[PDB]
């Protein structure tokens, strides 16, 4: 296939191993979901504007949407640790070892 | 559980993104609108066994 | 069983409820100080700010 | 919690598994994860403790990493394919990566790690809603994407959750975390015969779901977290403590009792296609999962551990709890076996 | 070289993923984020959707700016870390972006490579239509299709938005 | 397995050629024995809520036992016509491709070496 | 590691003893490198000299498990001259079990790897022979 | 059932009948401070429902026919027997002083239950945040060990914290001297063998931890034995408080309804007095406790759910 | 007159017991109706009259 | 020797201690998202690399 694809595929595992391998910190890894996020709507919108099948163009804003409306819930769990916690390392997330 | 509402109550809820050669605004065809529509109705109620 | 990792492991509570372990919040401590168009000249207010 | 709200929000929790099982869209699929997902993590944090937020912090993380897995593969679908049915799949690097982020979503090992804890972290319900309704819409999209599912994935991630499942329930003594690892093992029974007959499939799911609601509606009818206080049972309610032999002993896969239905009906499916091997380390390494099953039936029914002093003032104050269709599910998970061919109801 | 524009704006769109995939901080995070999210729509500008480009760019300026504000409430340390304040960071930074530039050196020595798909290697101008859509650009007829046919689409999006702000509401009040 | 069958009238419980078909009888033995579940159903729950067992709630019971009756019969035709439907498309398949069921020719054992091992 | 297992496999036994024997220790050295994987996956090592430590321990022990499992096989092969014979796999997995029992430090492991890795190898073989499907194709 | 969530969304909420008259008042004191009527007067010039202080038997008093129970069937501990030998080799007293701390949960669930549900306010005498005095001067004069309060400690802290503070807290300055001689002239004679160093202990716990901690979340009203004897006085001060502080104050009808729904279920609520934790005063053997069920399931009116014995007279149990 | 706090299972509650009893009542006939079309159904779509 | 510890221990003793073995060493986890989410990454890099499951 087409040579942008390697790159927005390869945008995608950069974003995935971001996610997959923590750094004892947790927005910099809500981040990663941002734009594990922002590869796959880079990578759809550009195979449906490839094709020409315009009624799915409709699909990456939905796809977009969503991404947010799990972010947004990432932050609103983030607060929680904040709340409880004085910072939200993940390192304080281990009390669900026992 | 492919629970099949849609095709038992006939309401049409996502069977229009589903393919390229559906009906489309302003009837836009896609670049491979021949090419899905052929395969689509040699494959159409063959089975995937016999269609691939 | 109990092997040598797995042996500070004290039992979760009853009601799953923990300790709130309260940490000090750290309260921003702002220097309204005397350089400033509102504290009129001479005036350092030592503020915590809680944001 | 307004009930209200509560209403809301467990109706948008089956309005996303009903999404997933209807739906001919891909797209729709993972709205239908995405919404489910949404709409749970109140369910785990329904009491506000720091364990409910941890829970709900490691489920988020496990459940958007595996949508998202499920979307590259939709999206890898939709480059190789052209279209969007809710059918097989037409590469197997996407059927790979989808069958990595159902496996994530249902907590089959090596993907198992967040079960326990996030079950362990939530109240009883919560965690009832979890290992139940949550294993439904992954099963939908593995039910209707079998064609193109790897065989060696599939059945590598099935034995390994049985094994890890097994070797994770032997030194437990919380009940939600025995439960966790029950559904671990479990989930890999349910997948091993998914492309051999998937009905039996939908056997184990439905068997599963029944047993594992009759040991939380137990467990919340006499409010046990532990094994310990599990084991005060018999002072308080003793026909609380047959019902969790029974259904303990139905579990494990022991007949007379129904569960020993679906994973023979499995072993039934599985010699057909020449695999004699597999079920057979299955079935010894259910062995396990009936272990730790005894060891809590030791605990609660058989021996009568020394209860406290306060017990004699519950004795004056009978049970008061709704406990929803209790001899119902404690009927059809110990009591169905002679009606094994029922699950042609499934065909 | 400039027939590779797609590609170079790829490039800079990959090495913003190195930028806030190795984690610094999530202000240089967010700063990483903002660079790939404003090439990403130019990378898909040039395929025709210019308003799925500038919407990509504005939800996700949105949402930078909101995680600015919670990195500077919630993760904030002492010392930030930049890109070169932690060697872990540093290391797989320089990593991501030798085997970034070492995958493009293997993709224009040979116009081919594969990882694992099988990728081409030349610009991606050589795929485009031949073709004049009219009166109307087609990706903004399908994005306002979203009303007349996707009906279904619209209830579900807007009912898990409805749900998402009780959801959000529910689990930031602690009693 | 049989998905293609119930891919053209999805979601019938029961199909109109499922009429074609007896229906299970009242006195059922395997409809009686989903009666005695309702039964066993009724007493522990008079047991768990600590009523007397067999007195307590004659209404409830009764109301266990006909629930229980009452799904157990439609949940029997549908065991039946997913077991004819079955047979029906195997027959059907075997009268169907001939040269992949050959009639076995069978010898007798007059014909028929078989190799005796004694056990001594 | 697919084509690893082929290249063990498809030499006859008895017959090369070198290539069999770095087949089976590439085999023994993968198996080791993904328990290595595993173990400062699940947990960390106090350093990265502690990490590359525990890593080299792991794939030397089945590296050596491998190597002496293939050399001892395919000399019981060439010594006994029974190449379709599980009793060649039965004194190699002894041999391997010994093995791990020298590198673990401990004459029972050792003697319970030899049985059991004894009995696995020697149901390998008669997989080999008969054709045994441990991940059957599905035919009805 | 009656009460639950779907009463509540229809629309009974519990802030419509929370008047001013709706507060729950505890009344404090040491062992005679005369509060034993001056509550009762409390609760008569305000109209509020009196709750006695619940002894061993409150739960016998709330189920069957409120007579009491016998001692092997509630309590397994005696008051008497504490007087008369507090250091005791079998652990009467933390066995004694757990059984009064679960009644005093069930008194305090009554309360609300009462408060949230008739919507009036209710006297209570010696209410669960008072227990634990008790329980520290038995510490202090070696009555009990330490893994006893460990233990009381535990209970405590798994279900106080679910519950709220009363409004107003009473309490009652008596010192050891006046106490000493009403037990002396009461006429007890097991009550005159406390010694004088666990009524100064009880002391101590009331002016140095009890009513410091109480004053942030509710208000007391302390007064001294001379007009303790003057009720009017004390209602004359009850009807002219400024309720300010406590958490009385963030409470809407979500709050306050999984408060009723916590407190109506009488098992949750008592759900932590009998954990796990195997200790010598509160542990009774497998035997013992097996032929004392045994025993308690053949009492008249207490086989089954208590509508549904023949044997005191319930009647169309073959239609319920 | 016994118990000291009047039961909530004390008296039946009589509405719920008319429910109950009609209700087992509609399953009963509307089972056997159902069961009458059926048989009258398998004697017709085959003629065992 | 024989029927009170060797047939004793040959068959039940050694299973028994090695599924305690395997059960404390599967359940001795730290519950960290990182090195769970670390553990996904070398599933997914064994998978692909080493098992060949995308092909
Ligand atoms: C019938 C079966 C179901 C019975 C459920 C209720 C049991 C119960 O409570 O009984 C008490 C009651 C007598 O007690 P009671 O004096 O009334 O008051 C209750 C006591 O106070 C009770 O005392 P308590 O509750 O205060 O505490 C004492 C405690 C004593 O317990 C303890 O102290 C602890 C436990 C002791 C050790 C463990 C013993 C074993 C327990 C488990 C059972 C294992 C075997 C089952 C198979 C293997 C499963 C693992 O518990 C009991 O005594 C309860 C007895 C339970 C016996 C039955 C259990 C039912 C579930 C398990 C069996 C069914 C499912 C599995 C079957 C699978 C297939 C074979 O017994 C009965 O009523 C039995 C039934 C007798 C009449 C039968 C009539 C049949 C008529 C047939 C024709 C008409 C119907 C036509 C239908 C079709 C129409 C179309
Ligand atoms: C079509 C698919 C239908 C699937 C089953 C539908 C019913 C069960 C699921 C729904 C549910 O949660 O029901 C709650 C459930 C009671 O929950 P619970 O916690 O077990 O009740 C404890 C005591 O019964 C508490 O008693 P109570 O104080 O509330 O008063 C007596 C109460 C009074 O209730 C009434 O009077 C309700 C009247 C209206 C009913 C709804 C119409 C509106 O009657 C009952 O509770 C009678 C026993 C209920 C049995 C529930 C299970 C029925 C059978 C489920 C299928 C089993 C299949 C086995 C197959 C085996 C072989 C594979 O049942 C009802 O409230 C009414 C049941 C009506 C059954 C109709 C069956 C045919 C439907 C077509
Ligand atoms: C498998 C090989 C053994 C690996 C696990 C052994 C136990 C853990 C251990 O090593 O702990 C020591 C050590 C540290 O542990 P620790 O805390 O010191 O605990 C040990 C004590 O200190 C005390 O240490 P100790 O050495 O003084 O005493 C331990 C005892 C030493 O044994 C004795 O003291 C007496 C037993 C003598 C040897 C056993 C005789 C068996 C005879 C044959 C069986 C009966 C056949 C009858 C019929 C004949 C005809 C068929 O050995 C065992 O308990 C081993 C149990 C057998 C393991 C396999 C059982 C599988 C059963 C599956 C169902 C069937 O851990 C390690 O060295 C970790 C690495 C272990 C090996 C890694 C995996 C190697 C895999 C190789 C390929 C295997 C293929 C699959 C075979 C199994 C499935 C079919
Ligand atoms: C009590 C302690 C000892 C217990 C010993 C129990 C028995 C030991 C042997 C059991 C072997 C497994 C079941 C074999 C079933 C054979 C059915 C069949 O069709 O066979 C032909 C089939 C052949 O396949 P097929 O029949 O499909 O193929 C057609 C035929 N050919 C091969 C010619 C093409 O055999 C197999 O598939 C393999 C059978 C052996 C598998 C060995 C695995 C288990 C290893 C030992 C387990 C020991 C007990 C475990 C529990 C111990 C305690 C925890
Ligand atoms: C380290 C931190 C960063 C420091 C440096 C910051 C530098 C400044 C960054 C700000 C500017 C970002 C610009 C991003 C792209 C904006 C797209 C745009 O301008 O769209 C407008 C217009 C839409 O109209 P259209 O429908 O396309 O019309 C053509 C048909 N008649 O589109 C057109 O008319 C299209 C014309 C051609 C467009 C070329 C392709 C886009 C080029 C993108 C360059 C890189 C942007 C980097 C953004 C980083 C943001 C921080
Ligand atoms: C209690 C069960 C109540 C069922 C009421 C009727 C619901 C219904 O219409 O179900 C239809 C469904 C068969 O639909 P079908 O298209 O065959 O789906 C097969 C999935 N691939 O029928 C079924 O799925 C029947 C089996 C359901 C069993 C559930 C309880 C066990
Ligand atoms: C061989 C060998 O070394 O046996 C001794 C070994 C313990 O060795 P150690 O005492 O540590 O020196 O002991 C062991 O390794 C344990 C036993 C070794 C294998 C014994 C096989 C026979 C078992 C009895 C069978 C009865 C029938
Ligand atoms: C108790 C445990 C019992 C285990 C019984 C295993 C029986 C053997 C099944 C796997 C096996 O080795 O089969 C032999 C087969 C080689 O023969 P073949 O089928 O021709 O393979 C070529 C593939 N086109 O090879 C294969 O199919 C693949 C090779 C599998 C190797 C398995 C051993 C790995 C290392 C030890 C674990
Ligand atoms: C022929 C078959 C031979 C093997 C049969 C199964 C193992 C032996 C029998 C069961 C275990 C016997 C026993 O006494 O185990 C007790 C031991 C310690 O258990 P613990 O919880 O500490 O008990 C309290 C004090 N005894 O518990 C253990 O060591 C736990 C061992 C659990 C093993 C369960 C069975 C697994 C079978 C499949 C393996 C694959
Ligand atoms: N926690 C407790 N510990 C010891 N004695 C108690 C406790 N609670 C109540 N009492 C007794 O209850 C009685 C209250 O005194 P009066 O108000 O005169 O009935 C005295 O006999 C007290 O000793």
């Amino acid at each position: 296939m087409s040579l942008v694809y390697m790159n927005i595929m390869m945008a995608f595992t950069v974003s995935l191993t971001g996610l997959l391998m923590y750094r004892s910190h947790l927005m910099s890894s809500l981040l990663c979901l941002e734009g594990m996020m922002l590869s796959l709507f880079i990578l759809a919108t550009l195979m449906i504007l490839n094709s020409h099948f315009t009624l799915a163009s409709m699909m990456p804003i939905i796809l977009l949407v969503f991404a947010a409306c799990e972010a947004a819930l990432g932050l609103s769990l983030l607060v929680m640790v904040s709340n409880t916690y004085g910072t939200d390392y993940v390192q304080n997330l281990n009390l669900l070892q026992c | 559980p492919f629970f099949d509402v849609q095709k038992k109550l006939g309401v049409d809820l996502d069977h229009w993104m589903t393919i390229q050669s559906a009906e489309q605004p302003h009837r836009i065809p896609a670049r491979c609108h021949a090419f899905e529509k052929e395969w689509i109705e040699c494959a159409h109620g063959i089975g995937s066994i016999r269609a691939e | 069983y109990p092997t040598k990792e797995t042996a500070h492991w004290k039992p979760p509570p009853w009601n799953d409820v923990d300790p709130p372990k309260d940490t000090l919040v750290s309260n921003l401590t702002l220097n309204f100080g005397p350089q400033h168009p509102a504290a009129h000249g001479v005036l350092r207010l030592v503020m915590e700010l809680s944001g | 919690m307004n009930p209200i709200i509560l209403i809301i929000i467990l109706m948008t929790v089956m309005l996303g598994t009903i999404i997933v099982m209807i739906s001919t869209h891909w797209l729709l699929i993972w709205i239908g994860f995405e919404m489910n997902m949404l709409a749970i993590i109140p369910i785990m944090m329904k009491k506000h403790n720091p364990r409910a937020t941890e829970a709900s912090t490691k489920y988020f993380l496990t459940q958007s990493t595996a949508s998202m897995l499920l979307m590259m593969a939709i999206i890898i679908n939709l480059m190789f394919s052209g279209q969007w049915t809710v059918m097989k799949l037409f590469n197997p690097m996407a059927s790979m990566l989808m069958t990595m982020a159902l496996a994530m979503k249902l907590g089959m090992a090596p993907f198992h790690f967040w079960v326990p804890e996030v079950t362990q972290g939530i109240p009883l319900s919560s965690g009832l809603i979890l290992l139940t309704w949550q294993k439904l819409a992954p099963m939908s999209v593995l039910y209707q994407i079998l064609p193109s599912i790897n065989l060696d994935l599939i059945l590598t991630l099935s034995i390994l959750s049985i094994t890890i499942g097994g070797w994770g329930g032997l030194n437990q003594t919380q009940l939600r975390k025995i439960m966790a690892y029950s559904s671990i093992a479990h989930m890999g029974w349910m997948t091993a015969v998914l492309l051999y007959n998937p009905t039996m499939t939908l056997l184990n799911l439905i068997i599963y779901i029944i047993m594992t609601s009759t040991m939380f509606t137990l467990f919340m009818a006499n409010s046990t977290t532990t094994t310990l206080s599990l084991s005060h049972t018999w002072n308080k309610a003793p026909i609380m403590t047959i019902l969790v032999l029974i259904t303990l002993l139905s579990m494990g896969g022991l007949p007379p009792l129904s569960g020993f239905m679906p994973k023979w009906m499995i072993i039934q499916e599985m010699t057909k296609n020449d695999s004699i091997i597999l079920p057979t380390l299955m079935a010894i390494t259910a062995l396990l999962n009936l272990y730790f099953y005894m060891r809590l039936t030791y605990s609660t029914a058989l021996t009568m551990f020394p209860s406290t002093n306060n017990m004699k003032m519950k004795w004056q104050f009978p049970t008061t709890k709704r406990m929803t269709l209790l001899p119902t599910m404690t009927v059809l998970s110990t009591m169905l076996l002679p009606l094994t061919p029922i699950l042609s109801i499934l065909e | 070289m400039m027939t590779y524009i797609v590609f170079i704006l790829s490039i800079i769109f990959v090495m913003g993923f190195v930028g806030f995939s190795s984690k610094p901080s999530p202000i240089y995070g967010g700063l990483g984020l903002i660079v790939s999210g404003g090439v990403g729509c130019g990378i898909v500008l040039n395929f025709g959707g210019s308003f799925l480009g500038l919407m990509v760019f504005l939800i996700y300026l949105g949402g930078m700016m909101v995680v600015f504000g919670y990195t500077t409430a919630m993760a904030t340390e002492q010392y930030p870390e930049v890109w070169v304040s932690n060697k872990v960071v540093l290391g797989t930074f320089i990593t991501g972006l030798l085997m970034e530039f070492l995958m493009v050196y293997y993709v224009l020595k040979d116009k081919e490579v594969e990882i694992v798909f099988k990728f081409n290697g030349m610009g991606d101008w050589v795929i485009y239509d031949t073709g004049d859509s009219g009166f109307f650009s087609e990706e903004a007829m399908g994005i306002a299709a979203l009303y007349s046919y996707g009906t279904w689409l619209v209830i579900v999006t807007g009912w898990s938005l409805l749900i998402g702000v009780v959801v959000i509401m529910e689990i930031t009040r602690g009693n | 397995m049989m998905t293609g069958r119930q891919a053209r009238a999805p979601l019938q419980f029961l199909p109109d050629e499922a009429r074609s078909l007896p229906p299970p009888k009242l006195t059922d033995p395997r409809l009686a024995y989903i009666g005695f579940l309702g039964y066993c159903s009724g007493l522990i729950d008079n047991a768990i809520r600590r009523r007397p067992v067999l007195s307590a709630g004659l209404h409830r019971q009764f109301l266990y036992i006909t629930s229980f009756v009452f799904v157990g019969y439609y949940l029997l035709k549908r065991q039946d016509y997913m077991y004819a439907v079955r047979d029906h498309d195997m027959f059907s398949y075997i009268k169907s491709h001939p040269e992949d069921f050959p009639e076995k020719d069978k010898k007798t054992y007059r014909e028929v070496f078989e190799e005796f091992h004694p056990v001594r | 590691a697919k084509t690893l297992l082929h290249q063990y496999w498809d030499i006859p036994e008895g017959t090369e003893c070198h290539r069999k024997t770095y087949a089976a220790t590439s085999i023994g050295g993968a198996s080791g490198l993904v328990v290595s994987a595993y173990s400062v996956a699940l947990k960390t090592p106090t350093s990265f000299l502690e990490g590359v430590a525990r890593t080299g321990r792991y794939t030397f022990t089945a590296a050596a498990i491998g190597a002496i499992f293939g050399l001892t096989s395919c000399i019981s092969a060439q010594v006994r001259e029974k190449p379709d014979d599980p009793l060649n796999y039965l004194i190699g997995g002894c041999a391997g079990g010994l093995t791990l029992g020298a590198r673990t430090r401990s004459y029972g492991i050792g003697a319970a790897a030899c049985a059991y890795m004894g009995l696995t190898a020697a149901l390998v073989k008669m997989g080999q022979l008969e054709g045994w499907k441990v991940f059957a194709e599905p035919k009805v | 059932l009656q009460y639950g969530p779907l009463a509540y969304i229809l629309g009974e909420k519990t802030t419509k009948k929370m008047t001013e008259n709706s507060k729950l008042i505890t009344v404090d004191g040491n062992i005679c401070s005369g509060k034993s009527k001056l509550a009762k007067e409390v609760a008569e010039k305000l109209g509020l429902k009196h709750f006695p202080e619940a002894g061993i038997h409150y739960a016998d008093s709330t189920t069957g026919d409120g007579k009491p129970l016998p001692v092997r069937f509630s309590g397994n501990c005696s008051l008497e027997k504490f007087y008369d030998d507090p250091k005791s080799n079998d652990g009467n007293s933390y066995r004694l002083q757990a059984w009064l701390y679960a009644s005093r949960l069930l008194q305090y669930a009554d309360a609300l239950e009462h408060l949230l549900s008739t919507g009036q306010g209710v006297v209570l005498e010696r209410s669960i945040y008072s227990d634990f005095v008790f329980l520290e001067a038995m510490y202090r004069q070696g009555f009990i060990r330490k893994q006893c309060v460990d233990h009381y400690n535990q209970v405590k802290k798994v279900t106080v914290c679910e519950y709220l503070p009363p409004h107003v807290v009473i309490y009652v300055d008596v010192p050891v001297s006046e106490v000493q001689s009403r037990i002396q002239k009461k006429g007890n004679p097991h009550e005159m063998k406390i010694t004088s160093a666990y009524l100064q202990d009880i002391e101590n716990v009331y002016k140095g931890t009890f009513l410091p901690e109480m004053s942030e979340k509710c208000e007391v009203l302390q007064y001294s034995a001379w007009e303790a004897e003057d009720a009017e006085k004390v209602v004359e001060d009850i009807q002219y408080l400024k309720y300010d502080k406590g958490p009385w104050l963030d409470q809407d009808d979500r709050k306050l309804h999984n408060l009723r729904m916590l407190v109506q279920d009488k098992l949750e609520v008592l759900n932590y007095t009998s954990i796990p934790v195997f200790l010598p005063e509160v542990t009774i053997g497998a035997h013992q406790s097996d032929r004392v069920f045994q025993e308690f399931t053949e009492l008249p009116g207490r086989k089954y759910r208590a509508g549904y014995n023949e044997d005191v007279g319930d009647k169309w149990i073959w239609l319920k | 007159k016994f118990y000291i706090q009047e039961p909530p299972h004390g008296s039946p509650n009589w509405l719920k017991v008319g429910l109950t009893l009609g209700t087992s009542a509609f399953l009963w006939i509307y089972l056997i109706k159902q069961h009458n079309e059926d048989v009258l159904e398998y004697k017709r779509r085959n003629g065992l009259e | 020797l024989l029927d009170l510890i060797w047939l004793e221990t040959i068959l039940p003793k050694t299973i028994s201690l090695a599924q305690m073995k395997m059960s404390t060493t599967i359940t001795s986890q730290k519950g960290l998202i990182k090195l769970y989410f670390l553990s996904f990454l070398i599933t997914i890099l064994i998978s692909t690399t080493l098992l060949n499951f995308h092909e």
